[PDB]
């Protein structure tokens, strides 16, 4: 549960601006190699249209639960995850993601 | 038979900045589904790096043609083989940052 949960932060274009180090012992990536890159680079092809839809829901509602999707692991295979996303607006500034790893690797 | 092919322009990062509407019949997305997203996001995980290094190289090649083959995810979520031929353009009356002109064709890998 907890040791399977990490935070990431995203710009409104879905790029990583920050990621917890915890993503290393779970998916392989180092956070630094993640920034500047679209989350989109990483979804499995079959989840892509669904994530697009959640992103639309996230921008229109302001908070969403993604439902289940797969992320290309660092050293091959795909890890299942579920994410809670929350738009932080100020007076849209960024997207906070709470990411829970459902499964192990492939 | 004429290959399906479409024109696009990108910034040096790879973001679509212009899309020729011939893309509908080539990859099934509308232009505005492409605009503002990086071309790497429609690319196969095994080919993303090569595409990134292609865009990096295209700028060092003195405006000559760079070609690359990669799998592109159609609006159907099918992997299509694309040959993208690209080159820089930089208007020599100015010193504005060069951008990248792409021709994108559905080809056979065989
Ligand atoms: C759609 S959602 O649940 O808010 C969501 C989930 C993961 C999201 O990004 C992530 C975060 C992560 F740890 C792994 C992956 C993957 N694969 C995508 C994003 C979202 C938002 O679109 C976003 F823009 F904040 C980016």
């Amino acid at each position: 549960l907890d040791s399977k949960t990490f935070l990431s932060e995203h710009s409104m274009d879905m790029k990583f601006t920050y990621c917890d180090d915890r993503i290393t012992e779970l998916i392989g990536y180092h956070p630094e190699e993640l920034l500047g890159r679209s989350a989109y680079e990483f979804y499995h092809a079959l989840d892509s249209e669904n994530m697009t839809k959640s992103h639309q829901n996230l921008c229109t509602k302001g908070q969403v639960v993604s439902g289940q999707y797969r992320m290309l692991a660092k050293h091959g295979g795909y890890v299942w995850l579920e994410t809670q996303g929350t738009v932080i607006y100020n007076p849209p500034q960024c997207i906070m993601c709470v990411n829970y790893v459902l499964s192990e690797i492939e | 038979c004429q290959p399906t092919r479409f024109i696009s322009r990108h910034n040096i990062e790879g973001i679509f900045t212009f899309v020729d509407h011939r893309c509908v019949a080539t990859v099934g997305y509308q232009p505005q589904e492409l605009l503002g997203k990086n071309i790497v996001e429609f690319c196969h995980p095994e080919d993303q790096q090569l595409l990134r290094d292609s865009f990096q190289q295209v700028v060092k090649l003195k405006g000559q043609v760079l070609s690359v083959m990669f799998r592109f995810r159609s609006k159907n979520q099918e992997w299509l083989w694309m040959r993208t031929s690209s080159f820089t353009f930089q208007n020599p009356y100015s010193d504005e940052i060069e951008y990248i002109i792409c021709t994108n064709t559905n080809v056979k890998n065989s």
